[PDB]
C-alpha cells in the first residue's frame, strides 16, 4: 500500500527539482520528446499539488535523471548526483519515477477518426491552422460582457450582451440591471428616479394618501390579526410591535419641525427564423432615420398570420372574414358548446 | 551529432574557439549547460548564492547578474576556460541564460528588462 | 384572485397553460435537457466567443408566461420543462409581499431577468443552475454592488428593501413591515406578554417563512420541492383544522 | 519555428498507407488472397515505373468511404499527404525504388 | 424607424408586408387587379397562392421562389413594396429571402409538422421577381435606371464558359504553413500583410493558393434585344447578361428568354497594365430571373 503512507509526507515534505543535463549525446527530436516528459513529469506532480524547487538546493527531497543513476562511480564532486548521494537524497531515474507514476495509480496519458474529423471540419472550417490562435472567424470578448452558451454548442447562444465601455459610464442608467434598493413599493431594480421622497411636496402626499387609506388598513390588520384562518375573526383591540424608526408620520412631524415658522402591443407575435444572413447583417449597418425620406392597436393574428395596425381593419378584411366563416377551424370548440350543453 | 555533452565540449572540431562556440550544436550545448551552472550550484553550507542573487535582483528589478568565477571554475572548469577565451560569443549566450533562469522564479520580467 | 375577507382564491388564466408530457416516451436525463432529440475540437473554443455569423439554429422552447414571475429553467431555453416552475412562481409573489414590493423584476428582457437573478444570488449561483441544462454562463467586467450579492439569504435582501423604506420613511404608523424588519434584526443583528408569545407567534412564522420562500426559489428543478411537500413544511401548521 | 500540421492529412496519410498495405482481393478461382498494391509496388520496382494505378472501386471499400470523400473532394489538399504515404510504403516495402536509378 | 441610407426602403416594414402579403394572397387578387373578375373561379383561386408554393418547395426541397412582381400590385399593403422592389432589387430581394425563411419556419412550427428544422435553417432560400414591368426596350435605359430592376426580352446567341468568381480566399504561410480564408467583400478581398499566428510576424510570408479558394459559377450570355417597340432607324442591340451560381448553363444559344435582373454598370480599366478605369462606363445585367 504505497498510496496512502508516501501520500502523507506528499503534502508536507515533498518539495523535488528536475534535472535538465545530458550525460551522453542525443538527437534533437528526442531532446523536444524528452523535454515533453520532462513535462509531463512536471504535471504529473503538480497534480498531486507537491511543490517544485527550479533552483537546487540542500532541501531538496528528490532529483529525477535522465543521466544514469547507476554508474555512479566516478562524477565530479560538484555533480548533482554527488551531492545527492552526499545529502541522503532520494536519487531516481525517469524510467524510474515512470515506474512510481505508474504505481501512483495516476494516468500515464492525462480526433480518432477521420470520418469525424471530417465532420469536424464540415463545421468550424478546416484544420490547417494554429489551434491556438485568434480565428478572426468568431467574435471574441474583450470588454464587460454576458454570455450564456450550450456547452455542447449544438444550440446558438442564447444571451451574447457586449457593452463598449463608454456605455458603462453614466451609471444612472447601465444597459443591464445594476441592484438598486428603491421604496415606496418601487420595483428593487428601478431607482426613484426624478422622485424625491424626502421632498416635502412629495411628503404632504404619501403621509395624507397614508391618512385616508389609514383605516382600510385597519380594518385588514384587524381581520388579519390574530388567525391565519379568518373563520375565527370575532372574538386588546389592536396590538401593535413597538419600532424606533422615522415614519411618514414621523417625516411631516420632522417637517413641521424644520419647515413651520422655524429654522434649519398584442400579445402575440410571428414566428422569426433564427439565423440571419450576411446581406441582412449587413443591411442594418446603413440604416439611417425615417426623417430621412419615407387606431392605437396593433399586433399579430394567430388566426390569419399576419400582423395589423388596425383591429376594426384586420377583422373586416378578407382573410379573417374567410376564416370566421369556415366552420371546420372551429370544430374542436364546436364539441364543448353543446358538451356542456 | 547536433547535441553534445561536457566531456565532449573540450574537443574542439573548429581552428579557434570563435568558430567553436559560434556553431549552434556547441552554442546549444553552452546554453544548456548555463542554465544547469545557474541551477544546481549551491555554497558549502547549503544556500544556493544564485537563487539568493535571481531573488535579490528581481525584488530589486536590477538588471545586472552578479556571477562568480570560483563557482564556474570549479563547477564547470571548460566553461569557464572558454569565457576567459572568447568572452564576447560568451556572455551573449550565457546573459539569456540568465534571463530565462530569472524568469523561471521571476515571471513576466522582460515587460520590465 | 383571492377575497380577503373569505380569505381564499382561485385560479382563473389557464390560457397559456401547457401540458406536460411524460418524461420518458438521477440527473441522467430529465435535465441534461435532452429533448427536440438533437442531443443524439481544434482550432475553435466556442467558450471565449460567439461566432461572428451564426449558422445554428437557436433552441425553441416555450416561454409562455409573465415578465418577472419567469422561472430560471425557462429563462434559459429548456425543454423537458416541467410543473416545478410554476413553484418558482409561487415564491416570487411570496417574495413580494415579504418587501412590499410588486414589481419584483423589471424583466425587460430573458438576458435581463436572467442578470436580475444574478443581483439578489450571484453569478456563481446562476452558472451552476445553467451547468445544469446542459448551458454555460458567464458575466465579468461588471460592477454588480455585492458580489454573490445578499448570501446571508433573501432575509437580508428584505431587510435592505426595507432598509432603505425604514430610514427615509416610506411605511406608515400602522404598518404591518415593521414587525418584518424587526425579526430581520433578529436575523442578521445588524402584565401585556401577549406582547411577547405574539411576538413569538409572528418570529416563528417569519422564520418558517423565509425557509419556505428559499424552497421555492431554488436552481436545481428536481431538488426544488413539489406543491405536496411545500404544503407539508411546518410554515402551514394550520390545516389540522378540516 | 513549430510548423502547422495538417491532422486530416495526417490521418488521410495513414489511411492512404493501411489502403496500400493491408488491401486485398479475391481472384475468380485462380488464387487466395493477393495483395493488389503492393504487387504493383514490386512489379514497378522490377520495370523502373514511376506510376503507381489506383483504383478508385477499390479505394471506396475502405475506410469505411472515408478515405474516398476525402480523396475525391480534397484532392489537391491531400496530394501530398498521398505522395508521403507512397514514399513511406516503398521505404518499408521494396526500398530501392525511391531513387532514380 | 431605420431605413437604409439612399433607399426608402425599411427592413421592418418591408419584412412585415412581405410576409402578411405571402400569408394572405390568393389568385383572385390579381384577377381582379386585371380587370378579369369574371374569370375567377372559386376552386383554385381562392387558396392561399404562396402558402401552396411554399408547401411545394418545403416537400420538394427546392430553395428557389418565383414570385410574380406584378402579384404585389394586387395587395394593398405591398403596393409600395413592388416600387421599393423595382427601384432596390439588393435590398428588397435580400428582405424577401430572409422572410422566405421565416415564412417556411413559421409554417413548419405554428401548424406544428414533422419536417426536421435543421435542414431549412441551414439552406439558402431564394427569391426570383420576374413579371416586373416591361417597356422601355434596354437602350431607353438612363443612367437613372442603373442598379433597377429591369426586364429585358431577347435571343441567346452565345455563352462563355464557366468562370469561376473568388468567394473565399486561401491563403497560406510561406513559413509556419498557417492558413487564414479571406472572404470577399464587394469585389475586394483583403490579402494578408503579415503572418497572423503570434509566433512569426513575417510580413510577407502569406501567399494565395489558387487551387484551394472557394468558387462560384459565373457566365456571361450574349443577348439580341427584341423589344415590343422600336424607335425608328435603329439597329439590333446585343447585351452581356450575368448569370451566377445556379442560373449557368440554363440559357442555350438560339433560344428566346425573358430574362429579369439588375441593370447593373461597371467602370472598365482601360489597359491592363495600371488601374486607370474609363469615365464612360460599361453596363449590363445581372440575371435574377429567366423565362
Ligand atoms: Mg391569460
Ligand atoms: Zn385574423
Ligand atoms: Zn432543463
Ligand atoms: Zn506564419
Amino acid at each position: 500500500e504505497w498510496q496512502t503512507n508516501w501520500k502523507k509526507i506528499m503534502k508536507r515534505d515533498s518539495r523535488i527539482y528536475f534535472d535538465i543535463t545530458d550525460d551522453v549525446e542525443m538527437n534533437t527530436y528526442n531532446k523536444s520528446k524528452m523535454d515533453k516528459r520532462r513535462d509531463l513529469l512536471k504535471r504529473g506532480f503538480l497534480t498531486l499539488g507537491a511543490q517544485i524547487t527550479q533552483f537546487f538546493d540542500t532541501t531538496v527531497t528528490i532529483v529525477i535523471t535522465r543521466r544514469s543513476v547507476e554508474n555512479i562511480y566516478l562524477l565530479k564532486d560538484t555533480d548533482i548526483l554527488s551531492r545527492a548521494k552526499k545529502n541522503y537524497m532520494k536519487v531516481w531515474s525517469y524510467e524510474k519515477a515512470a515506474r512510481f507514476l505508474k504505481n501512483l495509480d495516476v494516468d500515464l496519458d492525462h480526433a480518432p477518426t477521420l470520418s469525424n474529423l471530417l465532420h469536424n471540419e464540415k463545421l468550424y472550417g478546416p484544420t490547417d491552422r494554429d489551434p491556438r490562435t485568434k480565428r478572426d472567424d468568431i467574435h471574441y470578448f474583450k470588454y464587460p460582457h454576458v454570455y450564456l452558451y450550450d456547452l455542447w454548442q449544438t444550440w446558438a447562444p442564447i444571451i451574447t450582451l457586449e457593452w463598449k465601455p463608454q456605455e458603462l459610464t453614466n451609471l444612472d442608467e447601465l444597459p443591464y440591471p445594476i441592484l438598486k434598493i428603491g421604496s415606496f413599493g418601487r420595483c428593487p431594480f428601478i431607482g426613484d428616479r426624478n422622485y424625491d421622497e424626502s421632498s416635502y411636496k412629495r411628503v404632504v402626499k404619501r403621509y395624507s394618501r397614508d391618512k385616508a387609506n389609514k383605516k382600510y388598513a385597519l380594518q385588514l390588520r384587524a381581520l388579519f390579526q390574530y388567525h391565519a384562518d379568518t373563520l375565527l375573526n370575532t372574538s386588546k383591540n389592536l396590538i401593535f410591535i413597538p419600532h424606533t424608526c422615522n415614519d411618514s408620520t414621523k417625516s411631516f412631524k420632522k417637517w413641521m419641525q424644520e419647515k413651520a415658522k422655524n429654522f434649519e402591443g398584442n400579445g402575440l407575435g410571428p414566428t422569426r427564423a433564427s439565423v440571419m444572413s450576411k446581406n441582412m447583417k449587413s443591411l442594418s449597418r446603413l440604416m439611417v432615420d425615417r426623417k430621412l425620406g419615407v387606431v392605437k392597436n396593433s399586433g399579430y393574428c394567430e388566426n390569419c398570420r399576419v400582423k395589423y395596425e388596425s383591429l376594426e381593419q384586420h377583422i373586416v378584411s378578407e382573410k379573417h372574414l374567410s376564416f370566421a366563416e369556415n366552420d371546420l377551424n372551429f370544430e374542436a370548440i364546436d364539441s364543448l358548446i353543446e358538451n356542456l350543453r | 551529432r547536433e547535441e553534445l555533452t561536457l566531456e565532449s565540449l573540450s574537443n574542439v572540431k573548429a581552428n579557434s574557439y570563435s568558430e567553436w562556440i559560434t556553431q549552434p550544436n556547441v552554442s546549444r550545448t553552452i546554453a544548456r549547460e548555463l542554465k544547469s551552472f545557474l541551477l544546481e550550484y549551491t555554497d558549502e553550507t547549503g544556500r544556493s548564492v544564485y537563487g539568493a542573487r535571481i531573488r535579490t535582483l528581481g525584488e530589486m528589478n536590477s538588471e545586472s547578474l552578479e556571477v562568480n568565477y570560483r563557482h564556474l571554475a570549479e563547477s564547470k572548469a571548460i566553461l569557464a576556460l572558454f569565457l576567459a577565451k572568447c568572452p564576447e560569443e560568451m556572455l551573449k549566450i550565457f546573459d539569456l541564460v540568465a534571463m530565462e533562469a530569472t524568469e523561471l522564479h521571476y515571471p513576466d520580467y522582460a515587460r520590465i528588462h | 384572485l383571492f377575497n380577503l375577507e373569505l380569505g381564499r382564491g382561485v385560479l382563473v388564466d389557464f390560457g397559456l397553460a401547457e401540458a406536460q408530457m411524460d418524461y420518458k416516451s438521477n440527473h441522467e436525463q430529465f435535465c441534461p435537457c435532452i429533448m427536440r432529440n438533437q442531443y443524439s475540437v481544434n482550432g475553435v473554443d466556442l467558450t471565449k466567443g460567439y461566432p461572428k455569423n451564426e449558422t445554428r439554429r437557436i433552441k425553441r422552447a416555450n416561454r409562455a408566461g409573465t415578465r418577472g414571475f419567469r422561472a430560471p429553467e425557462v429563462l434559459m431555453k429548456c425543454g423537458a420543462q416541467s410543473t416545478k416552475i410554476d413553484i418558482w412562481s409561487v415564491g416570487v409573489i411570496l417574495l413580494s409581499l415579504l418587501g412590499r414590493r410588486f414589481p419584483m423584476f423589471q424583466s425587460l428582457d430573458d438576458a435581463d431577468s436572467l442578470l436580475e437573478l444574478c443581483t439578489i444570488f450571484g453569478w456563481k449561483e446562476l452558472r451552476k443552475c445553467a451547468a445544469l441544462h446542459g448551458l454555460g454562463f458567464e458575466a465579468s467586467g461588471l460592477i454588480w454592488d455585492k458580489p454573490n450579492g445578499y448570501s446571508n439569504g433573501l432575509k437580508e435582501f428584505v431587510y435592505d428593501l426595507l432598509n432603505k423604506e425604514c430610514t427615509i420613511g416610506t411605511f406608515p404608523e400602522y404598518s404591518v413591515a415593521f414587525e418584518t424588519f424587526g425579526f430581520l434584526q433578529q436575523e442578521l443583528h445588524d402584565d401585556a406578554y401577549e406582547l411577547k408569545k405574539y411576538q413569538e407567534e409572528i418570529w416563528s412564522d417569519h422564520y418558517w417563512c423565509f425557509q419556505v420562500l428559499e424552497q421555492c426559489f431554488e436552481m436545481d428543478p428536481q431538488k426544488r420541492s413539489s406543491a405536496e411537500d411545500l404544503l407539508k413544511t411546518p410554515f402551514f401548521n394550520e390545516l389540522n383544522e378540516n | 519555428v513549430k510548423k502547422v500540421d495538417d491532422v486530416t492529412g495526417e490521418k488521410v496519410r495513414e489511411a492512404f498507407e493501411q489502403f496500400l498495405e493491408d488491401f486485398s482481393v479475391q481472384s475468380t478461382d485462380t488464387g487466395e488472397v493477393e495483395k493488389v498494391y503492393r504487387a504493383q509496388i514490386e512489379f514497378m520496382k522490377i520495370y523502373d515505373l514511376n506510376t503507381i494505378y489506383i483504383d478508385y472501386q477499390h479505394l471506396s471499400m475502405r475506410e469505411n468511404g472515408a478515405l474516398a470523400m476525402a480523396i475525391s473532394e480534397q484532392y489537391y489538399r491531400f496530394l501530398p499527404f498521398l505522395q508521403k504515404g507512397l514514399r513511406r510504403v516503398v521505404r518499408k516495402y521494396a526500398p530501392e525504388l525511391l531513387n532514380t536509378s | 424607424l431605420r431605413i437604409i441610407w439612399g433607399t426608402n426602403v425599411s427592413i421592418q416594414e418591408c419584412t412585415t408586408n412581405f410576409r402578411n402579403f405571402l400569408m394572405s394572397f390568393k389568385y383572385k387578387f390579381r384577377k381582379i387587379l386585371d380587370e378579369r373578375e369574371e374569370f375567377i373561379n372559386n376552386t383554385t383561386d381562392e387558396e392561399l397562392y404562396y402558402i401552396k408554393q411554399l408547401n411545394e418547395m418545403r416537400e420538394l426541397g427546392t430553395s428557389n421562389l418565383n414570385l410574380d412582381a406584378r402579384n404585389l400590385l394586387a395587395y394593398k399593403q405591398t403596393e409600395d413594396l413592388y416600387h421599393q422592389l423595382l427601384n432596390y432589387p439588393q435590398e428588397v430581394i435580400s428582405i424577401m429571402d430572409q422572410t422566405i425563411k421565416d415564412c417556411m419556419v413559421s409554417l413548419i412550427v405554428d401548424n406544428n409538422l414533422d419536417y426536421d428544422l435543421d435542414e431549412i435553417e441551414t439552406k439558402f432560400y431564394k427569391v426570383r421577381p420576374y413579371n416586373v414591368g416591361s417597356c422601355k426596350g434596354m437602350r431607353e435605359l438612363n443612367p437613372n435606371d442603373i442598379d433597377k430592376l429591369i426586364n429585358l426580352k431577347g435571343l441567346v446567341l452565345r455563352s462563355t464558359p464557366v468562370i469561376p468568381d473568388m468567394k473565399v480566399a486561401f491563403f497560406k504561410c510561406n513559413v509556419c504553413d498557417h492558413t487564414m480564408a479571406v472572404e470577399i467583400d464587394r469585389g475586394v478581398i483583403q490579402e494578408p500583410a503579415r503572418c497572423e499566428r503570434i509566433d512569426c510576424n513575417e510580413p510577407n510570408s502569406m501567399s494565395l493558393i489558387h487551387n484551394r479558394c472557394s468558387f462560384a459559377d459565373k457566365q456571361v450570355i450574349k443577348l439580341q434585344e427584341t423589344p415590343d417597340f422600336v424607335p425608328d432607324g435603329q439597329t439590333p442591340h446585343s447585351i452581356s447578361l450575368c448569370v451566377y451560381d445556379e442560373l449557368v448553363d440554363s440559357c442555350r444559344a438560339g433560344d428566346r428568354i425573358e430574362v429579369t435582373g439588375t441593370f447593373r454598370s461597371i467602370p472598365i480599366r482601360a489597359n491592363s497594365r495600371q488601374r486607370v478605369l474609363k469615365s464612360l462606363y460599361k453596363t449590363y445585367v445581372d440575371v435574377v430571373h429567366v423565362k
